[PDB]
DNA sequence: GAATCTAGCCTAGCCGTTTCCTGATCAAATATC
DNA sequence: GATATTTGATCAGGAAACGGCTAGGCTAGATTC
């Protein structure tokens, strides 16, 4: 339905379709009060190709959210499948302190491998940072 | 009476009593000449040939002056040696002028593989060849003329070319082909008579009887594909595609008759299907292959292990008669001595020449294996491909050399010797590495990853000649060409791309980039051409952006998924319901052929049996293999 | 004898698909004595 | 018992493996003029 962001209220908006590359759609709170949004694509080049988060789209936006200090956002993605099992140890590392980030699944998720999830959570990050490649 | 010269035992079995004599008779002369004692042995078989080499050796030299000893007796061993060295010091004078203009090498081989009837036969008909109405180059008359059989082919030519090439209708490279090889006139007098009897009865296209009939043996596999073809096509059941095949070869009529005498019993009493059969029969020597297999099959199935699978693949290639009895043999000692696994056996002996990798196996391994430090696995990759026995002696010659002199770890060398023609590469790298470190300002690493891989003497060499233009007239960089010439046939992708870079560039709106990232895959040059042919009708009939066919194109095997994709667009996209943005992103991933047709074979039933929307399906042949993901897993689980 | 016509067995070089290997962090988790 | 150590998880993308086809040379036995 809808998700509590500041004194905003943003729902599911629509996402392309499930071709085997995976987009989302990133929302957080500038310094004035007001709401902005941004896409993300899965793949394409990243400065930590050692991290296999790193080029997930629910990692870009944790790597966004450390390269401007924001502190809140939301994140949504279009794959049948969930977060993969990498990615619920690894951006945790990634975020930095005392930074939250929520990541909403498509309704009807059903997670077939080892380590996939199919439900909203909630990360909170550590002190801890990246190793350099 | 020859211990006195210097000949052990071994050599004198070897020289007939007869000609004993006259060994002894001019061998001061010929050591006096340089010739070693081997040398003089093998000039043996035509006696007289000692005569001319002891008595005329000095106008040899200055009428040939980069001749060596290796190809005088070469050339002075064959049925007609004496004779074909006189004609050559009376002709060499005038065949180095128009409208030949020869050099020593063509002239020797001419000479050895002809005779002097060849040689003869060209000088006299310079004229006549080279002029109206033929207009041969010079390369194909030597060519013509470079096989046992000349003065026949070459007449022929000039009595059948145009009437061939006018009445039923051929390209002037075409005769040229089916004459080059031996016994030519016999092949092209029975293509005369035989090609319409083919192309309007059995069904048979020009091409097909121009490949069968350019093979060594010809004038008996057509006169056996005209009869025996409605038998083996309605009795058995074969294709003709299959016949086809079977007989081109050498020795097809063999083949056909052994394959159409044995089908039945090996498909009935040994269990095996008609397929294999075809891919045993389908090389040269087949029936050498075919009776070997039925001969052995239950006792290497019995006794070793070594499943039909293992048996079947072994058989095929040329040669597999040997390298099934060299196995049957050496097996049990290999396996038990030298602790070698059984399956490591059978990959190396499933090769060309196996026989000779096997023996010189076992020779070698203790040498290699506690002499230099190579580990058991090394040296069974080393001999894994074509050649591996003269990859094996060039790498236990030449490892401490490279090793010391150049300073290259030993896993660099044994990298190198891998591949087909490894020691090639290894003579190369040893001969080429200071001119390429120093002057063209490659590294060490850069030169090795060139000589990695299949090919690697010819990208050297093209790199050594091409770096400076590709590096100062078009603007490339040498990590660039590296790039390029990297990957197997870098000498094509590298002449392709000095060719058609300008062209697509200015006449396609291409970027440099774009071009390199094309022809730097596995048959780059061939994804070149079929971009530069495919680009114009793939973005006006259909709408589709260039940066797509460029991602189509930049894939191994990009020409195949781009005519599947011309071919295919239009009835998946009207029929099925589809995007044409789904397809260029199914045709994109690799492969490219197969999962497109497995998505057109499987849709419907897929969709329906089971239950799955297109788009599930296009997501899970999209990213991955595509074939193996939708013939299994989804298509057989379920 | 001279000259030509067939059958097998070996080496290099080139073009298309398919399977394996990395760095990294956190729970359960056979082996473990 | 507490415990140590093996167990997978990609929304990626380069190597490394495993099939298969063309083109060319050399040797030994058979056949025709
Ligand atoms: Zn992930």
């Amino acid at each position: 339905g809808s998700y509590a962001l500041g004194p905003y209220q943003i729902s599911a908006p629509q996402l392309p379709a499930y071709n085997g590359q995976t987009v989302g759609t990133f929302y957080y709170v500038n310094d004035a009060g007001g709401l902005e949004g941004k896409v993300f694509i899965s793949g394409g080049p990243t400065p930590y190709p050692n991290y296999v988060s790193a080029g997930h789209v629910e990692s870009q936006s944790a790597l966004f959210m450390r390269d401007n200090g924001i502190s809140e956002g939301l994140v949504f993605h279009n794959n049948p499948k969930g977060t993969c099992g990498f990615c619920v140890n690894m951006i945790e590392t990634l975020l930095p302190e005392n930074a939250k980030m929520t990541v909403v699944p498509p309704e009807g998720v059903i997670p077939v491998k080892r380590g996939a999830t199919g439900e909203t959570k909630v990360f909170i990050g550590n002190s801890n940072g990246p190793k350099s490649p | 009476d020859l211990r006195t010269l210097g000949y052990s035992q071994q050599q004198q079995e070897k020289i007939k009593p007869k000609v004993r004599s006259t060994v002894a008779q001019h061998h001061e002369a010929l050591v006096g000449h340089g010739f070693t004692h081997a040398h003089i042995v093998a000039l043996s078989q035509h006696p007289a040939a000692l005569g001319t080499v002891a008595v005329k050796y000095q106008d040899m030299i200055a009428a040939l002056p980069e001749a060596t000893h290796e190809a005088i007796v070469g050339v002075g061993k064959q049925w007609s040696g004496a004779r074909a060295l006189e004609a050559l010091l009376t002709v060499a004078g005038e065949l180095r002028g128009p409208p030949l203009q020869l050099d020593t090498g063509q002239l020797l081989k001419i000479a050895k593989r002809g005779g002097v009837t060849a040689v003869e036969a060209v000088h006299a008909w310079r004229n006549a060849l080279t002029g109206a109405p033929l207009n041969l180059t010079p390369e194909q008359v030597v060519a013509i003329a470079s096989h046992d059989g000349g003065k026949q082919a070459l007449e022929t030519v000039q009595r059948l070319l145009p009437v061939l090439c006018q009445a039923h209708g051929l390209t002037p490279e075409q005769v040229v082909a089916i004459a080059s090889n031996g016994g030519g006139k016999q092949a092209l007098e029975t293509v005369q008579r035989l090609l319409p009897v083919l192309c309007q009865a059995h069904g048979l296209t020009p091409e097909q009887v121009v490949a069968i009939a350019s093979n060594i043996g010809g004038k008996q596999a057509l006169e056996t594909v005209q009869r025996l073809l409605p038998v083996l096509c309605q009795a058995h059941g074969l294709t003709p595609e299959q016949v086809v095949a079977i007989a081109s070869n050498n020795g097809g009529k063999q083949a056909l008759e052994t394959v159409q005498r044995l089908l039945p019993v090996l498909c009935q009493a040994h269990g095996l299907t008609p397929e294999q059969v075809v891919a045993i029969a389908s090389h040269d020597g087949g029936k050498q292959a075919l009776e070997t297999v039925q001969r052995l099959l239950p006792v290497l199935c019995q006794a070793h292990g070594l499943t039909p699978e293992q048996v079947v693949a072994i058989a095929s290639h040329d040669g597999g008669k040997q390298a099934l009895e060299t196995v049957q043999r050496l097996l049990p000692v290999l396996c038990q001595a030298h602790g070698l696994t059984p399956e490591q056996v059978v990959a190396i002996a499933s090769n060309g020449g196996g026989k000779q990798a096997l023996e010189t196996v076992q020779r070698l391994l203790p040498v290699l294996c506690q002499a230099h430090g190579l580990t058991p696995e090394q040296v069974v990759a080393i001999a894994s491909n074509i050649g591996g026995k003269q990859a094996l002696e060039t790498v236990q010659r030449l490892l401490p050399v490279l090793c010391q002199a150049h300073g290259l770890t030993p896993e660099q060398v044994v990298a190198i010797a891998s591949n087909n023609g490894g020691k090639q590469a290894l003579e190369t790298v040893q001969r080429l590495l200071p001119v390429l470190c120093q002057a063209h300002g490659l590294t060490p690493e850069q030169v090795v990853a060139i000589a990695s891989h299949d090919g690697g003497k010819q990208a050297l060499e093209t790199v050594q000649r091409l770096l400076p233009v590709l590096c100062q007239a078009h603007g490339l960089t040498p990590e660039q060409v590296v790039a390029i010439a990297s990957h197997d046939g870098g000498k094509q992708a590298l002449e392709t791309v000095q060719r058609l870079l300008p062209v697509l560039c200015q006449a396609h709106g291409l970027t440099p980039e774009q071009v390199v990232a094309i022809a730097s895959n596995n048959g780059g040059k061939q994804a070149l051409e079929t971009v530069q042919r495919l680009l114009p009708v793939l973005c006006q009939a259909h709408g589709l952006t260039p940066e797509q066919v460029v991602a189509i194109a930049s894939n191994g095997g990009g020409k195949q998924a781009l005519e599947t994709v011309q071919r295919l667009l239009p009835v998946l996209c009207q029929a099925h319901g589809l995007t044409p943005e789904q397809v260029v992103a199914i045709a994109s991933n690799g492969g490219g052929k197969q999962a497109l047709e497995t998505v057109q074979r499987l849709l419907p039933v897929l969709c329906q049996a089971h239950g799955l929307t297109p788009e599930q399906v296009v997501a899970i042949a999209s990213n991955g293999g595509g074939k193996q993901a939708l013939e299994s897993i989804v298509a057989q689980l379920s």
